[PDB]
């Protein structure tokens, strides 16, 4: 409820200065109403060339004097409430892309698009929807004040009474609003997860003819949410008509507060419909003041994220010219943060050596691919070390350590750039001879003359525009422009045919690289230095 | 402009309750004032009607609204594939969700505010009825629609650069969040919050013009109105000396005249507005009227079919790139009770033959049949149940895994078929291992599983049809030495291979030794076919791809 003003420093020179047109506005038309009737009065009493002339200047220049401050501040305004919540969609997802593995499990891609696409609006729409009508209610407002402060000493008893009545009934609504106002997010975000479910798998759904599942599923998901905008239009039509019902309880008390003395009827009679009135600008004003809390403080959920702190352990500062690469597990067992109490190492024990191939086996399931996500540093073993040489692991810088140790996944998964993009993905600069390299090291080169522009060619999302043969080899490629120290593939045989496999055999040729491959078939690990065997999270 | 009445109309009827209401406030303001609680009886009626309007007119506008989004999303799943590769998936849900969201709340406070400002403009036109200087006002009063006409089309034009970078900045969001763990491997997360600023930075460009359009847009309709108003104020004092008519005449009409000036700077701000959303409803109605490419859904439903599939002479050309031909001379039969392995060099287009079998895509210069009838005839729903595939690349959607192993259909099997289908195709052997059977939940693309366990859900999944044409796709990829033999049973050994016509792609050659016939594709044509013998007997590729270790 505070935070978001402290994100709006940097806005500070616009926004009072917004207020200075704000004040320039009123100050010329607290000046309006009174020469505007000298233009009017001067029809009984017509005087053509020097007085009507003055007061159509004098008229032309405040009006004009309030307009050019008045269209000020609405440009001030329309670009601060953009600039507010650019800000706050930066800093998301510059909060969003900094927390851990285990958080992305927890929820889905739709309610992240969706916090950073509907939520921020939300944030944002905390400015006076309707203003003009307030500029000129709010002078108008003082200047009825002005002219009632002539019945100053029987209104010791007006305005103290104005307080109480339906203010409790506030602290109510404020409350049956606010859960409303996160709750249509809860039903919107939820929804925005169906259209991801049929579109980032269309191929697939394609395949099975479910398109009319997929709409039936959005239209249910757009039920509650009508459902749930018709509820909160209702009861705020209700509690304004139910203000507006109950308002006339101090008109009626001070109309008999009148009464009793029989000032006279002409004194009286015509005095109060304009407290009448200014009752419902003040009603008016509790409104939107009601109104803009509500909508600031109902993303507490937002909120959260910007405030979560990660499970992360300290990064470290190590990061040494030389490196032996010697890999040490000491009885590690891990399970995941997910689904906790089920262990799916159980005390694994080995050591790499830096210039042989150790070669990793098991079935289904008996988590190999753990281990080697494991190995990176994405995760946190439970029980055990996992070292780098005489030091833990989460002791290296990050850039460091994963420019050092680079790894094949099961399924490697591309981005929307070019190929020379996706190949050098992760550095900072690279000359095109290193591509180039890694484009022969991997056998990549045979296809990358073949498609257009070279290798300069967009491919879509996840590599949609090539086969997987040829993912695997610009993801090898990948992994083996940055000339690493430990090298870790799990299934990089899953879609290469025969002849590239054969081709592909040594990856210890250089013979001082740290390699550890994963494979199902037993033939393909026989040159393996080293073999392991694992069976339900226990090395054999 | 006015391309909202062909979706809005079936609601106004509601709408007609509401206008009628309109007047009933109108002819209240225009009343003039005529005991204790005389000044009560009224008001509450008053507040009555407050509770009227906007409780019925709202009822409607959520109806405008969760229709429209049931709508444009279907408008997104009638066109063709490969429209979904040429825009984004992040482009397709922006322009889904938060598009069709700004226009319906612009329309839904813009038409009520029209509607309760022009029917109090045209009161205040009637109540004041001078004939001449009315004439007067409503001669000069269509000049000032001169600059909003020049207006418009510049707001259109910058408001679509806004929606087209908001657009591109979600893709680039939902890309960097849908591949987590490979982001973090490469620790090139300040990479993805660059790509994000500099998407900002254009929203930020176009934002400062839509500012000073919007102040200099306010300073013309305060201009104009106040000029009028001095003009027609001018005039009547003019004509006072003239005679005309007595003050007490005029001190009223010039009180009207200044309250329609107030009414009317109303419409000349909300007309942006209006040009506003019109700029907004762009690429939407582009996906509404879009004619998909692809041919339409048939009627063909026959209750007894066989597996036999014909390809004569088809040729194949992405349209991303048509000026190359992926497939030259594809020409073969595939009986029921057979099983046909087709084998080839990495980019040969083993898949793409996969996705023409499927009806994803169509020949360009061929003829597929099954049974002698072409894809497109038979029934969108029918085609997909008789001819299953599995893909090179399973994917899993979030949900139960009985709602993953039966999705798709609208029979809804039991629980029978489903624990049968697991047992067959080997995933039971995990599933009744974790603790809540088979009603557990797994998150999006699978991530709570292995490979060999998402392929063998894919399996399971291509499996509980009963389909006529199968087309497995290296979907012994990451299965064990342990489960693949449950699909080497599958493919020799059920009793239920004779009802079934099997498409094998696969690299794994010791499952192609049994098939009836084999294929080689290379650089999208057939060079060799035959049994495993013929082709051992004879040189060719295949016996290079067996005798190359
Ligand atoms: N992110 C995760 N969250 C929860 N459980 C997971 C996760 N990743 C894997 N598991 C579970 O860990 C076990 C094995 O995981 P893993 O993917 O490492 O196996 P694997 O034996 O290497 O697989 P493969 O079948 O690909 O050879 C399975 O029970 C799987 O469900
Ligand atoms: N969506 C697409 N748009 C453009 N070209 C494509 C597309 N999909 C595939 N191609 C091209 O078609 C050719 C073969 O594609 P395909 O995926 O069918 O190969 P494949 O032989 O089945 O693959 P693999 O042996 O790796 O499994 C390649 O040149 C590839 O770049
Ligand atoms: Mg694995
Ligand atoms: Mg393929």
């Amino acid at each position: 409820m505070w935070r978001l003003l402290k994100l709006s420093r940097p806005d500070l020179p616009l926004l009072v200065a917004a207020f200075f047109f704000l004040v320039l506005a009123v100050l010329g038309e607290t000046l309006i109403p009174h020469y505007s009737g000298r233009v009017i009065d001067i029809l009984g009493g017509d005087f053509d060339p020097h007085a009507f002339a003055s007061a159509i200047f004098f008229m032309c220049l405040f009006s004009f004097g309030s307009s050019l401050s008045a269209g000020c501040r609405g440009g001030c305004f329309t670009y601060t409430m953009s600039r507010i919540n650019l800000r706050i969609r930066e800093q998301l997802f510059s909060s969003l892309l900094r927390q851990d593995l285990g958080f992305f499990q927890e929820t889905k891609t739709g309610e992240l698009n969706s916090r950073l696409s509907s939520d921020t609006t939300l944030m944002s729409n905390w400015l006076p929807l309707n203003a003009n009508v307030l500029l000129r209610s709010l002078v108008k407002v003082v200047g009825l004040y002005g002219f009632m402060l002539s019945i100053s000493p029987r209104l010791t008893l007006l305005s103290l009474l104005h307080m109480p009545f339906t203010i409790a009934a506030e602290k109510v609504y404020n409350t049956r609003h606010q859960e409303v106002l996160r709750e249509i997010q809860d039903a919107v975000a939820r929804a925005g997860q169906v259209v991801r479910e049929a579109v980032g798998g269309l191929q697939t759904v394609r395949s099975f003819g479910a398109e009319e599942h997929e709409v039936c599923r959005y239209k249910e998901a757009l039920e509650q949410c009508r459902q749930l905008y018709w509820r909160r239009d209702l009861e705020r039509a209700l509690y304004l008509l139910v203000r507006r019902v109950l308002h006339l309880g101090v008109q009626m008390l001070m109309l008999s507060c009148g009464l009793q003395q029989m000032l006279t009827q002409g004194s009286l009679l015509s005095f109060m419909i304009y407290q009448e009135s200014v009752g419902s600008y003040v009603q008016t004003l509790v409104y939107i003041y009601g109104d803009m809390l509500s909508n600031v403080g109902a993303a507490e959920k937002v909120f959260s994220y910007m405030d979560r702190q990660p499970n992360l352990p300290s990064p470290g500062t190590l990061a040494p010219t030389t490196l032996q690469g010697v890999v040490k597990f000491q009885d590690v067992s891990f399970a995941y943060p997910n689904r906790p109490d089920r262990p799916v190492l159980k005390g694994l024990t080995f050591t790499l050596r830096p210039g042989e191939v150790t070669a990793l086996v098991g079935p289904n399931g008996s988590g190999k691919s753990t281990v080697a996500a494991l190995l990176q540093n994405l995760y946190q073993p439970t029980g055990g070390q996992v070292l780098l040489d005489e030091k833990p692991i989460s002791q290296y810088e990050h850039c460091y350590l994963h420019s050092q140790v680079v790894s094949v996944g099961q399924e490697p998964v591309l981005f929307s750039g070019s190929v020379r993009n996706n190949i050098a993905y992760g550095l900072q600069s690279c000359e095109d001879d290193k591509v180039m390299a890694a484009a022969q090291a991997a056998h990549a080169d045979d296809f990358i003359q073949e498609m257009e522009h070279g290798i300069y060619t967009d491919v879509g999302e996840k590599g949609s525009q090539l086969a997987a043969g040829q993912k695997q080899r610009l993801a090898i490629a990948r992994a083996l422009v940055r000339d690493p120290r430990v090298l870790i593939l799990d299934q990089a045989t899953s879609a290469l045919d025969v002849q590239c496999e054969q081709a592909l055999q040594d990856w210890n040729s250089r013979g001082d690289r740290t390699v550890l491959v994963i494979a199902h078939r037993l033939q393909t690990v026989q040159r393996a230095h080293q073999i392991l065997v694992l069976q339900e999270g226990k090395l054999q | 402009v006015r391309r909202l009445l062909g979706c809005l109309g079936s609601e106004t009827r509601r709408l007609s309750l509401f206008l009628v209401l309109v007047v009933l406030s109108s002819l209240g303001e225009m009343a003039i004032p005529f005991n204790l609680t005389l000044m009560s009886i009224l008001t509450i009626a008053s507040a009555v009607l407050e509770f009227v309007g906007d409780g019925i007119y709202n009822n409607t506008m959520g109806h405008v609204h969760s229709h429209l989004q049931g709508e444009v999303f279907g408008a997104v799943l009638r066109q063709e594939t490969e429209f979904f590769q040429q825009n984004q998936t992040g482009n397709i849900m922006s322009r889904v969700t938060e598009d069709t969201s700004t226009l319906s709340d612009s329309l839904s406070e813009n038409l009520s505010l029209f509607l309760w400002y022009l029917v109090r403009g045209l009161c205040l036109l009637g109540i004041m009825l001078s004939v001449s200087l009315t004439m007067v006002t409503l001669i000069t009063l269509p000049l000032l629609f001169l600059l909003p006409k020049k207006v418009g089309k510049w707001y259109q034009l910058l408001e679509v650069q806004v929606r087209e970078s908001l657009a591109k900045s979600s893709q680039v969001a939902i890309e960097a969040l849908s591949a987590m763990p490979t982001v973090r491997s490469f620790a090139n997360e300040e990479g993805e919050a660059q790509k994000f600023r500099e998407k900002l930075q254009e929203i930020k460009t176009l934002n400062q013009k839509e500012a000073v359009a919007y102040a200099v847009n306010s300073w013309t309709t305060s201009i104009s109105g106040m000029l009028l108003k001095v003009g027609i104020l001018y005039i009547g004092g003019q004509l006072v000396t003239s005679g005309a008519v007595s003050s007490g005449n005029l001190v009223t009409f010039v009180l009207y005249q200044m309250q329609f000036t107030q009414a009317v700077e109303v419409l000349l701000s909300i007309y942006p507005r209006v040009q506003k959303a019109v700029g907004s409803s762009e690429k939407i109605f582009e996906y509404l009227d879009r004619t998909p490419r692809c041919p339409p859904s048939g009627l063909l439903t026959p209750l007894h079919l066989e597996g036999l599939v014909q390809f004569q002479d088809v040729s194949f050309a992405y349209p991303n790139r048509p000026d190359v031909l992926v497939l030259q001379g594809l020409t073969f039969t595939l009986r029921p009770g057979e099983v046909t392995a087709l084998v080839g060099p990495n980019g040969s287009g083993k898949s793409t033959v996969a996705a023409l079998l499927q009806n994803l895509y169509q020949p360009t210069g061929g003829q597929l049949l099954l049974d002698g009838k072409p894809l497109p005839q038979y029934e969108h729903r029918y085609l997909h149940r008789q001819v299953a595939a599995v893909g090179q690349e399973p994917q899993v959607f979030g949900r139960s895994l009985q709602e993953n192993i039966a999705y798709g259909l609208t029979q809804k099997p039991t629980m029978e078929e489903i624990t049968a289908a697991a047992v067959k195709s080997g995933a039971h052997s995990f599933i009744s291992g974790l603790p809540q059977g088979y009603d557990t939940e797994v998150d999006e693309a699978g991530s709570q599983l292995s490979g060999g366990q998402r392929q063998a859900v894919a399996l399971a999944r291509a499996l509980i049809r009963k389909p006529c044409v199968l087309i497995l796709d290296d979907a012994t990829s990451a299965l064990d030495a342990n489960s693949q033999l449950q699909v080497e049973q599958l493919l020799y050994e059920s009793p239920e291979r004779y009802s079934r016509s099997v498409l094998l792609i696969t690299q794994h050659l010791s499952l192609v030794e049994q098939a009836d016939h084999i294929l080689f594709l290379e650089g999208g044509a057939i060079r060799e076919g035959g049994t495993h013998q013929q082709l051992m007997e004879k040189k060719g590729c295949y016996w290079a791809m067996v005798q190359a270790p």
